[PDB]
């Protein structure tokens, strides 16, 4: 009867564990430099086989 | 001051509450209208307490101890109203009239 | 296909999936249980 | 009729009035905060930058959806009712605003410190899930009855632990009031913080308040990828714009009931340790003590303010029966033993 | 006075919604049109209105809440008396939650609390 | 640069006169806005306030102006194979518009969007074109800026020196 | 000659103060607000996804994807539309609440692009059924084209005025008819697995 | 006065904490909290990012009068263009190609 | 492409071959996480959404270096392909490669043990390997039932 | 310790207004759904009227306790009838009702032909000494705790047993 609060308690502990890592992983992505390309401020320059309008 | 009107406000529902548990034709109803005359008691509870009993409260207890019945006869209905509608699948109380 | 004994599958078993790291599950538990530890202690000490 | 109290009583009224028209733009304001915050919260935790061309910074960005939701066509469902269709959200943005009443800002910078105190809030806060399944009911469309009868069931599951924890809090603190709640705090300082002395009471809290705020992974009843909008489905114009507003207002009394009970409050000391700054902060009182009491509230605020923007954007959404199981059978009998071991840790101090 | 500020925040609560719609009906147009009113079915044209009439089993929670409710409400006077007097709140008291948490214990074994 | 720079762009500024003032005075305007458009309208409503009315025309589908706007043009509808080739003749766009305006309108306003495509001799018939169409104004984007700047589109096409600003 | 021709109507209104600024500031508004419907229909609509993502963000315009049509200012149509969407693409369109803006996305949207020669099926653009405002060619567009969409669509967005108004909403005229056709009930209604394993019927 | 309030400060004293207050409040701590919003806006880490939107939850009264009289555009590409039609003296010292997050450091932006 | 050059006999360089693999492997790729985007969506997270899409972004730049455009490419031709791969993209894709490992790493520790995905995800749609041959499953769905059956190993 | 007397008298006629009203609403409607949203309504206004005359604790409980009761009721009365029903709509008059109308109505006159002759201020002066508070006790809600813990002991654990009882009863009946 016991055994079975104790396992409750390891599977409880594992899942604040897993909500923390996913916390932590999203996280660790406000150090990062953000990827936006700022159009139409900023513009991608594209590939020399773009196709785009005909000439 | 006319506190008073309180009283007559009571009395009011009292007797609307009196007149919607009569010509219930929904058992839900006739429950919400048993809950409308308890409020009238209530009132005259609560407003009497506030009149006479500043410092004991013994109406504001009564108050608190009808509302915790009316809750119990709210839990206890509609689990009858969940036996009645799993055997008959039918509301009307006036329809039922077998043991007469 | 369901009276036929045949269409079981045998292909033998899965490749593994990674094993788990559980040195962070005992580092959370102890420190909730020195939480809730201190919090008696608190309580207790707080209260007197 | 009395022409010397009758002017008295007019410009007394004039005086509780101001403070209430201060305190609800500074309500409004809030609530444009927290649309702006969640949003650079986002981009900034999914590489993003966020609004940036309505206004500076994007600080113009809620202010434009608001005006724009206050020209958008009204529209009403001419299948459902009208009235309950009206009457849903109003509901719910009242007795979501009715919380602010008790909240303290400083020792004195409360609208009223009514000794009914916590009871009152979770009281007028129940009343709102009847404005969503009247929302529900009103609309008739099968998304907005599913949304209004899983509002319902998240409120049904999850007023209790909230109402248990608040109990233990007043308990310990043997007051209702908030004030006398934060003072009992600020008694033994940092340390007298009540999130030490009840941890599990702490959680308890975050997730029922969550859960009450209908923020992921509690937002079911407005699930866009079960149901389209959910409750909100068939509402056009400002009614969306209040049911958007009452939600951020009700995440924003949450982290501020959370600040209140379990944080210090305005209160930042440590009595049993020499430290010069924080004793320095304590010494000054007056317009200025005022000032950093509310500089602190609002901190403390902003921390339980980004924990529940970001714990949207993170984790995955539960299910309505994981949701109910989570409410029935986590929460309220962990939430009952906590209360019986601040009945029995309480016992000493008799 | 502590409650008139109270009616006073009330009112000014509740006439925010009314100022509101008024002006949402003196400011965005109206353009009603028989497709524009009809109820939103993802696309496809609405079947027999709504209404879903749940399982009894599911929603057995419900009648629990309701005592519950009751008990936590009777919990906070207790509470608030708990200083002024003694162990005998405490005695007085450990009889309604231990009753609570019976009545838990049943819920939980009969399956009311189970979907 | 700062200070200035840095200081409000707000779109409350009183220049609204001078924009007036100037699209009366030069008919023919080049207009540079904010890359994410729509601050543009602020100067475009005003002039359909006095009555004038806007045509809207895409430079870069424009295909040499002087007959496209001022001429009676040739254009073949696109057959996908199941048609043969047809060649149909559509009217004058801006004369069209201007004789088929109500009488009460003040005139007519050719919003010449992305006009950076176009080359010097087509910003040269465009400038000129409210010369020979007495009641037309024409607004021409011809690029992107920080704030909302005017000038004469005579200057930019190169019939007048382009005076430092 | 297909000619066109002006209505009549009265003067506008002119204003000093208040109107004026009123409706600039109700223009502004709805430039930096304008949520899509988040309609997908076909590939197109995976450059939408790519326009919600982090490289080009859909968040710096505003323009959040409101999911119901009773939240939506615009819907930007990504996607052929067939004959068995186009009535679902129109009441969408319609249960969107005025103000409210189209941009055809892609060349199966503004003429029918590919399947305008041989499908059987493909509606050739979808101005045969919405009023559309902005006009994006290509297969699927460049992101950055359909910001430039957007962009002009706040081009005229910002020059409207309150005349405008009573420009969009529709005339409603009806006409009513008996038509002695033969009702019958819906084919698909729903029964689907259900009590399968008794319908063999040898 | 009244009984009740006790010990209560000159109304002039008041007046001069709450004005000065409101001054470094609604007019002098926007444009800092802004500024450092709008520099640096790329170089935060999790802890700065945390910091700025703290102090832009807390001064947002502050800054509601400031963003519109406030634009924040970017500039453009060489120090020279004064004007939209101006020209560039030698279109080769501009930096053209600016990476992004996979392979450009914070001088890129 | 391989239809009617199998019916006309036509012989594919191993070059051309070798480009084929590469390209089907990688939209293999991208193809996995824009299912793992919606799917995480649906579920209730829609920060991996924006996870994935941050690397197919690369894998688009990757195909309209090589083919012109980042989807509708038309690269694949009859007996061979439209053109060789243009100069420096080996070393761009052992990049892009080199990156997305690690990528793919962050995904499983953000997604695969979260409680709530689990919970959401480890009993529902149970297919057995009878039902999914009889149903005419294929890829994925097949080969989660117990079933090892890949078309690539098969049909060489 | 009130509101000024033309507000707390405005307040009374305003909030009675209100509670008939919504009275009159339960027992006209057709729908339980409008009926019980009508109760809803009655029980803020009676709320109302607790915070009125000095019960801050017992208007919380009101609120509280009858606000879960309503929303328990919509959602059995959803479960527990036909379809939506938006045109039953006033449900019909027959002579049942129309006789039951006036017994009630000859009640209502009974009440109200003692309640206005009665001179309730005259009682007020008589209990003096029922209204001399302890001067410690100045929190409301604390006195009504001490005398809900010391006064009332056997109510306060029969109704423990009264609610244990009826969540047996509730749950035993309503299975399926
Ligand atoms: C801020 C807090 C963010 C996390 C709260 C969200 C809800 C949550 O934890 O549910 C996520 C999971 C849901 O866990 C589920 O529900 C029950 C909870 O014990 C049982 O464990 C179920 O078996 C389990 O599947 O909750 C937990 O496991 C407790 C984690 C406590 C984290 C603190
Ligand atoms: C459920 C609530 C959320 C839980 C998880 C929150 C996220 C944790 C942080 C994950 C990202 C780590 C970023 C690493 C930054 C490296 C540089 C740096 O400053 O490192 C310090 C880390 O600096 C920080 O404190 C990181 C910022 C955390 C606060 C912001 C998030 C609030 C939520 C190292 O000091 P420490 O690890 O001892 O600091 C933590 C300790 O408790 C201090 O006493
Ligand atoms: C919005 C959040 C900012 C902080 C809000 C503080 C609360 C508030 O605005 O109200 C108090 C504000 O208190 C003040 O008077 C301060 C005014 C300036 C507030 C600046 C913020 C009321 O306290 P009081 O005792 O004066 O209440 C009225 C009293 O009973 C007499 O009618
Ligand atoms: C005087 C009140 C009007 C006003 O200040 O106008 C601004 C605010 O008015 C509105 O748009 C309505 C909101 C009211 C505040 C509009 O300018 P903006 O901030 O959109 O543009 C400035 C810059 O170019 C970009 O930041
Ligand atoms: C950000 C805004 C600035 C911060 C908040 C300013 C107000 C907070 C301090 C005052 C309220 C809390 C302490 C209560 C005691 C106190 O100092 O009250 C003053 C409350 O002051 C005010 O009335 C408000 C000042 C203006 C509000 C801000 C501008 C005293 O003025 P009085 O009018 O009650 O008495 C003055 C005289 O002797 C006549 O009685
Ligand atoms: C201080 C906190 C005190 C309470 C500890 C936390 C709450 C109990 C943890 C155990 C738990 O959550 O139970 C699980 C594990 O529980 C078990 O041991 C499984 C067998 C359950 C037996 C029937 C229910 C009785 C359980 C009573 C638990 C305590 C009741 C409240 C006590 C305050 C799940 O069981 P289930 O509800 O899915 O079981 C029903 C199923 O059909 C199996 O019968
Ligand atoms: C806050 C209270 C708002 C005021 C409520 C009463 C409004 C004035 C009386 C109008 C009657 C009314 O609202 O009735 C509706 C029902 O009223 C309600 O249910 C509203 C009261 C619920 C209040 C909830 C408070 C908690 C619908 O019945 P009807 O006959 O008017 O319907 C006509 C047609 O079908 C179009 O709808
Ligand atoms: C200033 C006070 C005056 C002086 C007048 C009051 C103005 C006011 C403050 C008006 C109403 C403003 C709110 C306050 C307007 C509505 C704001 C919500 C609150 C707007 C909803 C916009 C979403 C649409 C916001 C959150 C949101 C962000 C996001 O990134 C994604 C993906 C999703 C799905 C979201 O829902
Ligand atoms: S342009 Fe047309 S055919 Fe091409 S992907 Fe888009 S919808 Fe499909």
């Amino acid at each position: 009867m016991v055994t079975g609060f104790i396992n409750y308690g390891q599977q409880t502990i594992r899942a604040a564990r897993y909500i923390g890592q996913s916390f932590m992983i999203t996280l660790s992505h406000a150090n990062r430099l953000p990827v936006t390309i700022q159009y139409p401020y900023e513009k991608l320059i594209t590939s020399e086989r773009f196709r785009g309008r005909i000439h | 001051m006319i506190l008073e009107h309180v009283l007559v406000l009571s009395a009011f529902l009292f007797s609307i509450g009196i007149y919607g548990l009569v010509t219930s034709r929904n058992l839900v109803r006739a429950l919400m209208c048993l809950e409308l005359i308890l409020n009238a008691v209530n009132l005259n509870f609560v407003t009497f307490s506030d009149f006479f009993d500043s410092r004991q409260l013994k109406g504001n207890i009564f108050s608190i101890f009808v509302i915790a019945i009316a809750a119990a006869e709210a839990a206890i209905g509609p689990a009858i109203v969940s036996s009645i509608y799993r055997n008959r699948k039918s509301i009307r109380i006036n329809q039922s009239n077998l043991l007469n | 296909f369901e009276a036929d004994i045949t269409q079981t599958p045998r292909w033998g078993t899965p490749p593994p999936q990674e094993p788990e790291d559980v040195g962070p599950t005992t580092a959370v538990g102890y420190f909730l249980l020195a939480w809730f530890v201190f919090s008696f202690i608190l309580s207790i000490a707080l209260n007197r | 009729f009395s022409r010397l109290e009758f002017l008295k009583e007019v410009y007394e009224t004039i005086w509780m009035l101001f403070p209430i028209l201060i305190l609800v733009l500074g309500i409004t304001i809030g609530v444009l905060v927290i649309v702006w915050l969640e949003r650079e919260i986002s981009a900034s935790i999914q590489q993003r930058i966020g609004p940036e061309y309505a206004g500076p910074l994007g600080i113009l960005q809620a202010l434009a959806d608001g005006t724009k939701l206050l020209f958008k066509e009204n529209l009403l469902p001419s299948r459902g009712d009208t009235y309950l269709f009206s009457i849903g959200p109003s509901i719910a943005v009242i007795s979501i605003l009715l919380g602010y009443l008790i909240i303290p800002f400083g020792s004195r910078l409360v609208l009223a410190d009514l000794s009914i105190g916590v009871f009152l809030w979770i009281a007028v806060s129940s009343i709102a899930p009847i404005g969503l399944l009247m929302s529900g009911y009103g609309s008739n469309n099968k998304y907005s009855f599913l949304g209004g009868l899983r509002a319902a069931a998240q409120s049904i599951s999850y007023e209790i632990p909230l109402t248990l924890c608040v109990l233990s809090i007043s308990l310990l603190s043997n007051s209702s009031s908030t004030v006398d709640i934060v003072e009992a705090q600020s008694k033994y300082g940092f340390w007298g913080w009540n999130l030490w002395r009840q941890p599990i009471g702490f959680i308890v809290f975050i997730i029922s308040s969550l859960a009450e705020c209908e923020r992921l992974p509690f937002d079911l009843p407005e699930a866009e990828e079960e149901l389209v909008a959910g409750y909100q489905t068939e509402y056009s114009g400002i009614k969306f714009g209040l049911f958007y507003v009452a939600s951020y207002l009700n995440l924003l009394i949450s982290s501020l009931f959370v600040t209140v009970l379990y944080l210090g409050g305005w209160n930042l000391s440590i009595p049993y340790i020499f430290i010069s700054e924080f004793f320095e902060i304590n010494k000054i009182d007056g317009v200025f003590g005022t000032t950093i009491g509310i500089f602190i509230t609002l901190a403390k605020t902003f921390l339980f303010l980004f924990i529940p923007i970001t714990t949207r954007w993170t984790l995955p959404r539960l299910r309505m029966d994981q949701l109910l199981n989570l409410g029935w059978k986590f929460l309220l009998p962990i939430s009952l033993g906590n209360l019986l071991l601040t009945t029995s840790s309480q016992l000493f101090s008799l | 006075y502590e409650y008139d500020i109270f009616w006073a925040f009330l009112i000014i609560s509740s006439v925010i919604p009314i100022l509101a719609f008024l002006f949402s009906g003196i400011l965005a147009p109206i353009s009603k049109g028989p497709e524009k009113l009809s109820s939103y079915e993802s696309g496809i044209e609405p079947m027999g209105d709504a209404w879903l009439q749940f399982r009894i089993r599911y929603y057995m929670f419900a009648l629990v809440f309701v005592v519950f409710d009751v008990e936590t409400v009777f919990l906070y006077p207790w509470a608030m008396s708990f200083d002024i007097l003694g162990v005998s709140v405490f005695i007085e008291a450990l009889i309604f939650v231990l009753i609570l948490i019976v009545g838990l214990v049943y819920a939980w074994r009969k399956g009311a609390l189970e979907w | 640069i700062g200070i200035r720079d840095f200081i409000g762009g707000d779109l409350v500024k009183f220049d609204l006169g001078t924009w007036l003032s100037d699209v009366e005075e030069h008919k023919a305007i080049a207009m540079y806005s904010p890359h994410e458009g729509g601050y543009e309208g602020r100067y475009l409503n005003r002039l359909r306030y006095q009555g004038y009315h806007f045509l809207d025309v895409s430079a870069r589908g424009l295909g040499d102006p002087e007959t496209t706007l001022t001429k009676v043009h040739p254009v073949c509808p696109p057959h996908v194979g199941k048609q043969p080739i047809a060649r149909w003749w559509f009217p004058p766009e801006v004369d069209y518009r201007l004789e088929a305006l109500p009488s009460d309108a003040k005139g007519l306003v050719v919003w010449v969007i992305e006009a950076k495509v176009l080359s010097k001799a087509e910003l040269q018939f465009l400038a000129m074109l409210p010369s020979l169409r007495p009641k037309v104004r024409v607004i021409a984007e011809c690029g992107n800026w920080r704030k909302v700047m005017w000038k004469p589109l005579k200057e930019i096409a190169g019939l007048v020196p382009l005076q430092e600003a | 000659m297909n000619s066109i021709e002006f209505p009549l109507l009265d003067q506008i209104a002119q204003n000093s103060v208040i109107s004026t600024t009123s409706n600039d500031l109700s223009n502004w508004s709805r430039l930096s607000s304008l949520w899509p419907l988040l309609y997908g229909t076909s590939c197109c609509f995976i450059e939408f996804a790519s326009l919600i993502g982090s490289r080009f963000d859909f968040d710096r315009y505003g323009l959040v994807p409101r999911a119901s049509p009773r939240q939506a200012d615009l819907i930007l149509t990504a996607g052929t539309v067939t004959m068995k969407m186009a009535p679902s693409l129109l009441r969408l369109y319609e249960q969107m609440p005025e103000p409210k803006y189209v941009i055809a996305m892609g060349a199966c949207t503004i003429t029918g692009g590919m399947f305008s020669t041989d499908s059987y099926s493909t509606v050739r653009g979808v101005d045969k059924l919405i009023p559309v405002d902005v006009y994006l060619p290509g297969c699927p567009p460049k992101p950055e084209a359909v910001i430039d969409a957007i962009t002009k669509l706040r081009k005229k967005i910002s020059r409207e005025i309150y005349e405008d108004r009573i420009k969009s909403q529709p005339k409603n005229r009806c006409f009513t008819i008996n038509h002695k056709f033969r009702v019958g009930r819906s084919i698909h209604t729903g029964n689907y697995d259900q009590a399968l394993l008794y319908k063999y019927k040898s | 006065a009244v009984t009740g309030v006790n010990n209560q400060e000159d109304l002039i004293w008041v007046l001069l904490k709450a004005g000065v207050v409101g001054f470094c409040y609604f007019l002098i701590m926007p444009p800092i909290i802004m500024n450092w919003l709008r520099i640096r806006w790329y170089r935060r880490n999790l802890l700065e990012m945390y910091f700025q939107f703290m102090f832009v939850f807390i001064f947002f009264p502050g800054i509601l009068v400031w963003a519109p009289f406030l634009n924040f555009r970017k500039f453009p590409r060489d120090p020279t263009m004064k004007y939209p039609w101006s020209k560039p003296e030698n279109p080769s010292e501009v930096k053209g190609g600016f990476l992004k997050y996979p392979w450009a450091t914070i001088e890129d932006y | 492409v391989n239809g009617p050059e199998q019916l006309g006999n036509i012989q594919v360089p191993k070059r051309a071959s070798y480009i084929r693999v590469i390209m089907l492997e990688l939209s293999r790729i991208a193809s996995h996480l824009l299912w793992l985007g919606p799917f995480m969506a649906d579920i209730g997270a829609q920060t991996p959404f924006f996870y994935i899409l941050r690397e197919r972004e690369l894998i688009y730049d990757l195909f309209e270096a090589a083919t012109g455009m980042r989807m509708m490419h038309n690269y694949f031709r009859i007996g061979g392909v439209a053109a060789d791969l243009p100069y420096g993209w080996i070393d761009k894709c052992l990049d892009f490669c080199d990156y997305f490992l690690i990528g793919l790493t962050e995904y499983q520790k953000l997604i695969t043990r979260n409680p709530i995905f689990l919970e959401r995800v480890e009993n529902v749609g149970i297919i057995g390997g009878e039902e999914a041959i009889n149903w005419g499953l294929s890829g994925p769905m097949l080969r989660a039932s117990g079933i090892q059956w890949d078309l690539r190993k098969v049909d060489h | 310790m009130d509101l000024p007397g033309p507000i707390h008298d405005f307040l009374l006629v305003f909030l009675g207004s209100g509670l008939i009203l919504g009275a009159l609403g339960v027992v006209l409607f057709t729908n339980p759904i409008f009926s019980a949203f009508s109760l809803g309504l009655v029980l803020v206004c009676i709320s109302l009227f607790y915070i009125l005359a000095n019960s801050h604790f017992v208007a919380s409980a009101q609120l509280l306790i009858y606000v879960g009761a309503i929303n328990v009721l919509i959602i059995f009365s959803v479960m527990f009838m036909s379809g939506p029903e938006y045109d039953k709509k006033f449900q019909l008059w027959t002579v049942g009702d129309g006789v039951t109308s006036l017994v009630c109505i000859s009640l209502f006159v009974s009440l109200i032909s003692t309640i206005l002759n009665t001179s309730w201020y005259g009682i007020i002066w008589t209990t003096k000494s029922n209204q001399i508070l302890e001067q410690d006790l100045i929190n409301a809600s604390q006195q009504i705790g001490i005398h809900l813990s010391t006064d009332f002991f056997l109510p306060f654990e029969l109704i423990s047993i009264i609610l244990l009882v009826s969540l047996i009863g509730a749950i035993a009946v309503a299975r399926q």
